[PDB]
C-alpha cells in the first residue's frame, strides 16, 4: 500500500479509505465529504464485518457514516 | 481649473489622447476608457447637445416602430412625419362612436385598432419613470413628492462613515443618463458616425415654433424612418 | 425554421446541475414546488426568472454579450415575437429548475413567469391555479397598488402559499435617491400595506417571506440569505437566529454589543438600516463613484470578494451588476423562501379542494392530473398539464374532459368516452422543451396528444377499475379573475 | 478567553479540583482507578479542566486473566498521557 | 454546517437504508432529518439483529443511535458538491 | 424547593455514599467540595465493594461522568 | 414656506426634515396628520395661490 | 490550562498508544486536532497477546484514544509554558 | 435548537424503543429539544404498565415508531 | 402540549408516586416522590426505594442522583 505523507484528512479525500467502527466492522470505500464531528460519505462504501473465522463482506455505495461511531481511518488505496 | 479641472488639459485637442496610456487604446485610436469625474466633466459641457431624457417611456407613439406603422396605414403622428401610402358590416348603421378613434390609437395597437393591418410592427409598452433628478448643493433627499404616513460587531462595510463620495452625486446622473455618456468605456466612431443632431428631431419639437421649422422636423423623421426601414 | 421561437435542437444549454438529477429528484413529491410567479406590469417577475436561469445554466446561446454584461435584461421568459417586441411577458413559458436552498438541499422548481398587464389576467389565473406557493412580485416605486392586492385576495381565495418579492430598490437607492431611512420606512408601509390586505399569515423579512430583489442589476436576498453570508464570521452559531429576529422591525443598535427596542442616543437608524440597506447603499455609491481600487481592497476584507481584471474595466452599471452578484452568490436567498414558505403541504388538500371538489380516496394510485391550459411552447400543440396523482408515461392512453363538462359529469356521477394517446412529453424551460419520458406526481409538464380532446383547461385520469371511477373527481373550469368584455 | 481562564483557575483552588492540582504541586505518586481495570500509580505533571493528565514515573497496574490463571501484570512507562473518560477516582497516596 | 448532514437531508423522499447501535437495519422513504440527525422513515422494514424483519408504516429515530445510513446513486451526481 | 445543587452546597463538609455505572463500587467518606459539572471529592472514603468496605481509600478524587447516584 | 425656501433655505430643509420626522415617527393626531400631508402636497407645487 | 496546547506542541515524535478496547498503536505525530484526533504517519498496531499488523498511514478518532504513551526524550515543563 | 418535528407524532400512541431492548407505549403529551418524551404511561414490555404519566429522557431513546398512522 | 420541564414542575409541587428507571441498567429501578429539579436533568428524591425487577423491598432513603443517568419518570 501506498499513499503520501499527508499533514491532514481533507488534503487525502477521495482516496480509498479502510474506516474502522465501534461495532466490529470496516468500511472500505473512496471518502467524497468529512465533517467537524468525523461523519463521513464514502463514494463506494463496502460493508466489511469480522465474525466469529474469516471476513464478512458486502457492497453498499454511496453512504452516509455516522462519526460518533467510527474508531479510526486508513488510507487502503490511491484515486481513480 | 475647478469644475472642468481634468478634461480643460486635453479638451481641445487634435486626438483628444495621443498618449494617454490609461485612457485609449493607444496611437491608433481605437478604444476608450475614462475614468469617472472626467467622464462626469464631458457630460456637464455637453448639456447643450446632450440627448437630455431619461424618461424612456417620453417616445410614447413615436418610436422607430411607431413611425413604421403610421407609415404603414397612413397614420401619421402629427408630430412626426408622413409618407407615401404604402397600398391603394362596418356600416354607420351598426357601430356606435363613442369614442373619437384616433390616429393615435390606430398605431399603438395596429392590430386592434386599425382593421386590415399590412406590414405592420409591434410597438413598445412600458413602465412610468420616477428618476428624480437634483439640482445642485445637495444629496438624497425627498423634494418632489410626499412621505409615508408611518459580541463586539459592526455591520458591513464599517470605517466608511461618508455614505457618499463627491462624484457620486453626479454618478448617480451619469448613470441614468442615455447611450453616449451613460458608459465609461467604448469604441471610437468616426465624427461623420457621430449624430449630434439625431437625438434633437427623434425626440419632440420642444415649444411653438414657426410652421417651416416644424415642417422640417417632420421632413428628418421622413429620412430618418426610411434609414431605418430599408437596411443595407 | 420560424420567428415565434424557441430553440428547436438536440444541444438545449447545458445546465450547471445535469438534468437526470432533476429529473431523479422529481421522483417523489414534497420535492416538487411549483412557483408560478405572479406580480403588477412590469413587476420584473420576468426578469426575475432570467436571473434565476441564468444562474441555473451554463452558457446560453440567447444570452448575448449586452444582456450578460447587464445593459439589457435577458428576458429568458419571453420566447414569443410578440413577447419581444411588445415588451411584456403575456403567456406562461416557465422552467424546471433543480435549485438550491440556503441551507444544503436540492429542490426542482416549476417556475411560471405568468404576465403582469391585467388584461392578460386570465393567463396569470392559470398560474394560480396551478402554482402551490405563488412569488407574488411588487415594484417598491408603484408599491402594492390595487392589481396587487386583488392578486393576493385571488390567491387567498384560491388557496395558495404565498412569498412575496419587493422588487427593483435600484430605483429607489439611484432612481428616488431615497435617504436610507426613508427607504426603509417606505419599506415598512409596503409591508404594512400587505399585512393589511393578507388578514391571515403577517409577512416580514424575518420568517423570510419577503425577498429584496433588484432583477435588472440581479440580485435577491432574503434576510436570512444576507445575513448568512455576511453576518456567520462575526457573531456565533446559536446566537444568529436572534440577530435575523432582531434586523427588521424597528430596533436600534445603540453603538453598543446588544440593542435596545426604543429610541438610541449616540447613532440614529434602525439595525434593519445599519446592517442591511446602509451596506447596500455604500456598495452602490462606492460601485460607481469609488476609485476602483479602493473598492476592490473593500470587497477583498469585508464581503470576501475577488474582483476580475475584467470587471475593473467594466462601465459603471454593468460593473454594479457584476460586484452584486459577486456580493449575493445566486438567487438561493429567494429559493429558501419559498421552501421555508410552503413547507405547509396540508394546505395541497385545501387546494386540490378547492379546484375540484372535497373528496378522499384519490392516492388509490390511479394517475390524475389538471390539464392547465393549451400552449404553443416550441410552435406546436403542446398541453401544460400538471399531475396529482400517479405518474404519467410517454405513449400511454389516457381519458381526458374539458371542463365545460365537470360540473355535469359530478352531477351524473351522483363509460369513460373521451379519450386521447401521450405522443410525447417535455419540460418547460424558458425556450426550450425538455423531453423527459417519466411525468411524476406533484408536477407541471407539456404533452402533446391531449390538446385537441378538450377546448380549455381539462382535466385528465386513467382509472384501472369501475370502483375507482366512482371515487374520482374532476376539477372545475378555471374562473379567469378577469371577465371578457371587450367585444370585437 | 481570559476571564474563563481566571474563573477557571479560581474554581480549581476552592472547589474539587484543587486535591489533584495541590496534588500535582505536591508533586507525589498517586493511584487512579480505570474504566479497563488499570490502577495506575505515576507523577501528575500536567492537569485541566477535563480531567485530561500527563503523568510521569508512570507504573500501571492491572490483572490479564484469561485461562484460569491469574497473572497480576504491570509496565512503567516514562512519560504518557492519560485521557479523563478513561478515569474513575484519582487519589493521592499518603 | 455538516457536509455529510447537508448530503441526508438532501437524501429525503428515496428509498434509504439505516442500521443502528443496536445492528437492526430498515429500509424505506426518508421524510425528516436535522442537524442532530432526528431520521423518520415510511414504508420501512424493520429487520432486528437476527435477521427477524417486520414490515411498518412508518419509524422516528434519534441521531445518537445511528451507525450509517445507505443513500441511492443519485447523490453522487449532483448538487450538493460542485 | 429541596433542589438537587442546594442540597448539594448543604451536603459539602457532611458524609456522602458514591455509586457508579460499569465496573462499579459503592463508597463512604466525608464530601470535600463539588461544581456545577459534580465532581466529587471525599476525606475517608471506604470502599464499599456492593456495600462490603474492600478498603480505606481516603483522600480521594471522583470523577463526574462516571457518577450514578449519591445518597447517605 | 416658498419664501423660506428663497432665502433661509438651510432652515427650511430642516423644517421639512423635522416636520417629515414628526409625521411618520409619532402618535400623532389625525387631523393634524391630515394638515401635514395637505402641506407636502402643497409642497409638490409650493403654494400657486 | 489546556493540555491541547501542550498535545499540539507534541509533533513528529514516535508514540505508543491505548484505545478504549486496548489496541497500540507506534507511529510518528503528525498532527493532534483540537479536539485529540491523533494524526499520525509511518504506524505500526498490535492489538490486546496478539500478532502485528503494521499499516501506512492512521489518523484515530479523539474519543477512542485511550493513553498516549510519550517518547523517552522529552522535557514536559518545556512546553507547558507559553 | 433545531426543533425535532414531533408535532405530526403529538396526541398519538408510539413504541418507543429504548435501552436494553425495552419498550414503552403511550401516547404524546409533549417533548423537547433534546428529545425527551413526555408521554401518557401505558404497558412496558407478557405485558404489565408502569405509572399513569411518564416522560423518557432522550439519551435513553433508540427508537419511536408510529402506532398510530 | 406538555414539555418535560412543565411536567416535573407537576411533579415538583406535586411529590406524587415516582418510579424511576435507570440508563444503562435493567437489573434495578427506584420508587420515590420528586423533591428536586435542575436546569440539568438532575433530580434529588426523598422517600426513594431501590426496587429489583420483576423478572422485595430492598432499603434506600433520600438521595441526590445525578440525572444524566436517568431513564423513567412517573409521578
Ligand atoms: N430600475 C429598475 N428597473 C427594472 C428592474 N427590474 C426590471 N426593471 C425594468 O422594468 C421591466 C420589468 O421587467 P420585465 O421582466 O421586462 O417585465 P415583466 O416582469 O415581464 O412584466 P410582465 O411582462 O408584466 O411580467 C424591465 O423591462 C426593466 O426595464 C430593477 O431592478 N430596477
Amino acid at each position: 500500500i501506498q499513499v503520501a505523507h499527508s499533514s491532514r484528512l481533507a488534503n487525502l479525500i477521495d482516496y480509498k479509505l479502510r474506516v474502522l467502527t465501534q461495532d466490529g466492522r470496516v468500511y472500505i470505500g473512496q471518502l467524497m465529504a468529512f465533517d467537524k464531528h468525523m461523519n463521513l460519505v464514502l463514494n463506494e462504501c463496502i460493508e466489511e464485518r469480522v465474525p466469529k473465522i474469516k471476513v464478512e463482506k458486502r457492497v453498499l455505495g454511496l453512504t452516509i457514516l455516522r462519526g460518533e461511531q467510527i474508531l479510526s481511518t486508513v488510507v487502503e488505496d490511491k484515486p481513480l | 481649473s475647478q469644475d472642468d479641472e481634468y478634461v480643460k488639459d486635453w479638451l481641445y485637442d487634435s486626438r483628444p489622447l495621443e498618449e494617454d496610456s490609461k485612457k485609449v487604446n493607444g496611437t491608433s485610436y481605437k478604444k476608450w476608457s475614462f475614468d469617472l469625474p472626467e467622464m462626469s466633466n464631458l457630460y456637464r459641457l455637453s448639456t447643450p447637445l446632450r440627448d437630455e431624457v431619461t424618461d424612456k417611456n417620453y417616445y410614447y407613439l413615436f418610436d422607430k416602430k411607431s413611425f413604421f406603422n403610421g407609415k404603414a396605414l397612413n397614420n401619421a403622428i402629427p408630430g412626426g412625419p408622413k409618407f407615401e401610402p404604402l397600398y391603394p358590416f362596418n356600416s354607420i348603421d351598426r357601430v356606435i362612436f363613442r369614442v373619437p378613434i384616433r390616429s393615435e390609437y390606430k398605431v399603438a395597437f395596429p392590430h386592434l385598432y386599425n382593421s386590415r393591418p399590412r406590414s405592420v410592427r409591434i410597438p413598445w409598452y412600458n413602465n412610468p419613470v420616477s428618476c428624480i433628478i437634483q439640482n445642485d448643493e445637495e444629496y438624497d433627499t425627498p423634494a418632489l413628492f410626499f412621505d409615508p404616513s408611518l459580541e463586539d460587531f459592526a455591520p458591513l462595510l464599517a470605517e466608511e462613515e461618508e455614505l457618499i463620495l463627491p462624484n457620486t452625486k453626479d454618478a448617480m446622473s451619469l448613470y441614468h443618463s442615455p447611450f453616449p455618456f451613460n458608459r465609461t468605456k467604448g469604441k471610437m466612431v468616426r465624427a461623420q458616425d457621430v449624430a449630434l443632431a439625431k437625438k434633437w428631431f427623434l425626440q419632440h419639437p420642444d415649444e411653438e415654433y414657426p410652421v417651416k421649422v416644424k415642417v422640417s422636423y417632420q421632413k428628418l423623421l421622413k429620412n430618418y424612418v426610411l434609414n431605418e426601414l430599408h437596411p443595407t | 425554421e420560424h420567428t415565434i421561437f424557441t430553440q428547436l435542437k438536440k444541444n438545449i444549454p447545458k445546465t450547471r446541475y445535469n438534468r437526470d438529477y432533476m429529473l431523479s429528484m422529481a421522483n417523489i413529491p414534497e420535492r416538487i414546488i411549483n412557483v408560478g410567479v405572479i406580480g403588477p406590469l412590469h413587476s420584473g417577475k420576468t426578469s426575475l426568472m432570467d436571473l434565476l436561469v441564468i444562474d441555473s445554466h451554463k452558457r446560453i446561446p440567447d444570452m448575448s454579450k449586452n444582456v450578460e454584461l447587464g445593459w439589457k435584461p435577458l428576458r429568458y421568459l419571453d420566447n414569443l415575437k410578440q413577447e419581444i417586441d411588445r415588451g411584456l411577458s403575456i403567456k406562461l413559458n416557465g422552467s424546471t429548475l433543480l435549485c438550491t436552498d440556503l441551507e444544503s438541499k436540492s429542490r426542482m422548481i416549476n417556475f411560471l413567469d405568468a404576465p403582469g398587464h391585467v388584461n392578460f389576467m386570465d393567463e396569470t389565473a392559470v398560474a394560480l391555479a396551478a402554482s402551490d406557493l405563488v412569488l407574488i412580485v411588487i415594484d417598491v416605486v408603484e408599491g402594492v397598488t390595487f392589481v396587487v392586492e386583488q392578486l393576493i385576495k385571488q390567491s387567498i381565495k384560491n388557496n395558495v402559499a404565498m412569498c412575496f418579492v419587493i422588487n427593483k430598490l435600484d430605483r429607489l437607492i439611484l432612481d428616488l435617491k431615497l435617504p436610507p431611512m426613508d427607504a426603509y420606512l417606505k419599506l415598512n408601509h409596503i409591508i404594512a400595506n400587505i399585512n393589511s390586505f393578507t388578514k391571515g399569515n403577517v409577512f416580514s423579512p424575518i420568517d423570510n417571506n419577503i425577498i429584496f430583489a433588484s432583477t435588472k442589476l440581479g440580485f435577491t436576498f432574503t434576510i436570512k440569505e444576507f445575513v448568512s453570508y455576511y453576518y456567520a464570521h462575526s457573531i456565533p452559531s446559536s446566537k444568529i437566529d436572534d440577530f435575523t429576529t432582531r434586523l427588521w422591525g424597528s430596533v436600534y443598535y445603540h453603538k453598543g454589543n446588544f440593542r435596545t427596542k426604543p429610541f438610541e442616543n449616540v447613532e440614529k437608524y434602525p439595525t434593519f438600516v445599519e446592517f442591511i440597506l446602509i451596506p447596500l447603499y455604500k456598495i452602490f455609491s462606492y460601485a460607481l463613484s469609488m476609485e476602483k481600487d479602493k473598492l476592490k481592497n473593500l470587497l477583498r476584507s469585508n464581503f470576501r470578494v475577488n474582483l476580475s481584471q475584467e470587471a475593473l474595466q467594466y462601465d459603471p452599471q454593468p460593473f454594479l451588476k457584476h460586484v452584486l452578484q459577486l456580493i449575493f452568490r445566486q438567487q438561493t436567498g429567494l429559493v429558501d423562501a419559498i421552501t421555508r414558505c410552503y413547507q405547509p403541504f396540508e394546505l395541497f388538500d385545501n387546494k386540490t379542494a378547492h379546484l375540484s371538489i372535497p373528496g378522499k380516496s384519490t392516492p388509490e394510485g390511479t394517475l390524475w392530473a389538471h390539464v392547465l391550459k393549451t400552449v404553443d411552447y416550441g410552435g406546436a400543440e403542446w398541453s401544460l398539464v400538471r399531475i396529482y396523482s400517479g405518474l404519467l408515461k410517454r405513449g400511454d392512453t389516457v381519458r381526458i374532459l374539458d371542463t365545460s363538462q365537470s360540473e355535469s359529469r359530478q352531477k351524473r356521477q351522483l363509460d369513460e368516452t373521451p379519450s386521447c394517446e401521450v405522443e410525447e412529453i417535455g419540460l418547460l424551460g424558458g425556450r426550450y422543451v425538455y423531453p423527459v419520458h417519466e411525468a411524476h406526481k406533484g408536477q407541471i409538464v407539456l404533452i402533446k396528444g391531449i390538446s385537441s380532446a378538450y377546448i380549455k383547461s381539462a382535466t385528465l385520469y386513467s382509472v384501472k377499475s369501475k370502483e375507482d371511477m366512482k371515487q374520482l373527481k374532476f376539477f372545475k373550469p378555471l374562473d379567469y379573475i378577469t371577465e371578457a368584455v371587450f367585444k370585437i | 478567553r481570559a476571564e474563563l481562564e481566571e474563573l477557571e483557575e479560581f474554581e480549581f483552588k476552592h472547589g474539587p479540583m484543587s486535591l489533584i492540582n495541590d496534588a500535582m504541586v505536591t508533586r507525589t505518586p498517586v493511584i487512579i482507578s480505570l474504566r479497563n481495570n488499570h490502577k495506575i500509580i505515576a507523577r501528575v505533571k500536567a492537569f485541566d479542566r477535563h480531567c485530561n493528565m500527563v503523568l510521569e514515573n508512570v507504573k500501571e497496574l492491572w490483572t490479564e486473566k484469561k485461562g484460569k490463571n491469574v497473572i497480576n501484570r504491570e509496565r512503567f512507562i516514562s512519560k504518557l498521557f492519560l485521557r479523563g473518560d478513561s478515569v474513575i477516582v484519582v487519589l493521592k497516596t499518603p | 454546517n455538516g457536509i455529510p448532514v447537508k448530503l441526508l437531508n438532501e437524501a429525503q423522499g428515496h428509498i434509504v437504508s439505516l442500521e443502528l447501535t443496536t445492528g437492526a437495519t430498515y429500509r424505506g422513504k426518508l421524510v425528516e432529518s436535522e442537524d442532530s440527525m432526528n431520521v423518520q422513515l415510511r414504508d420501512v422494514i424493520a429487520t432486528e439483529p437476527q435477521g427477524a424483519v417486520t414490515h411498518m408504516d412508518q419509524i422516528f429515530v434519534r441521531g445518537s443511535q445511528i451507525k450509517f445510513i445507505v443513500v441511492p446513486d443519485l447523490l453522487k451526481n449532483a448538487p450538493l458538491f460542485k | 424547593p429541596v433542589n438537587p445543587k442546594p442540597f448539594l452546597k448543604g451536603l459539602v463538609n457532611h458524609r456522602v455514599g458514591v455509586k457508579l455505572k460499569f465496573n462499579s463500587t459503592e463508597y463512604r467518606g466525608t464530601l470535600v467540595s463539588t461544581d456545577n459539572y459534580f465532581n466529587l471529592q471525599l476525606n475517608e472514603a471506604e470502599e464499599f465493594v456492593a456495600g462490603v468496605s474492600h478498603g480505606t481509600l481516603g483522600e480521594i478524587f471522583i470523577r463526574c461522568n462516571n457518577v450514578l447516584y449519591i445518597r447517605e | 414656506g416658498w419664501k423660506l425656501a428663497l432665502v433661509s433655505k438651510k432652515t427650511h430643509d430642516m423644517i421639512w426634515e423635522k416636520l417629515r420626522y414628526i409625521l411618520q415617527t409619532q402618535e400623532l393626531s389625525s387631523t393634524l396628520r391630515e394638515s401635514l400631508e395637505t402641506l407636502f402636497e402643497i409642497r409638490q407645487k409650493d403654494y400657486k395661490s | 490550562m489546556k493540555l491541547v496546547n501542550f498535545l499540539k506542541k507534541l509533533r513528529n515524535e514516535q508514540v505508543t498508544i491505548e484505545l478504549k478496547n486496548g489496541t497500540t498503536v507506534w507511529g510518528t505525530l503528525q498532527s493532534v486536532s483540537p479536539q485529540m484526533n491523533a494524526i499520525l504517519t509511518d504506524v505500526k498496531l498490535t492489538l490486546p497477546s496478539d500478532n502485528i499488523a503494521s499499516l501506512q498511514y492512521i489518523n484515530i478518532r479523539g474519543n477512542t484514544i485511550r493513553q498516549i504513551i510519550l517518547p523517552d526524550s522529552l522535557n514536559l515543563d518545556s512546553l507547558l509554558v507559553d | 435548537v433545531s426543533t425535532p418535528e414531533l408535532k405530526k407524532y403529538m396526541d398519538k400512541k408510539i413504541l418507543l424503543n429504548i435501552n436494553g431492548s425495552r419498550k414503552v407505549a403511550g401516547i404524546l403529551r409533549g417533548y423537547d429539544i433534546f428529545l425527551n418524551v413526555v408521554l401518557d404511561d401505558a404497558m412496558e414490555i407478557n405485558n404489565h404498565q408502569l405509572g399513569l404519566q411518564t416522560v423518557i429522557r432522550g439519551n435513553s431513546i433508540i427508537s419511536l415508531e408510529a402506532l398510530d398512522a | 402540549m406538555v414539555p418535560p420541564i412543565n411536567c416535573i414542575f407537576n411533579f415538583l409541587q406535586q411529590q406524587t408516586p415516582v418510579t424511576i428507571w435507570l440508563f444503562e441498567q435493567i437489573g434495578i429501578r427506584i420508587k420515590g416522590k420528586i423533591v428536586g429539579f435542575d436546569e440539568f436533568m438532575n433530580v434529588v428524591i426523598d422517600e426513594a426505594v431501590e426496587i429489583p425487577v420483576n423478572s422485595k423491598g430492598t432499603p434506600l432513603g433520600k438521595i441526590l442522583l445525578k440525572g444524566d443517568n436517568i431513564t423513567l419518570i412517573t409521578s
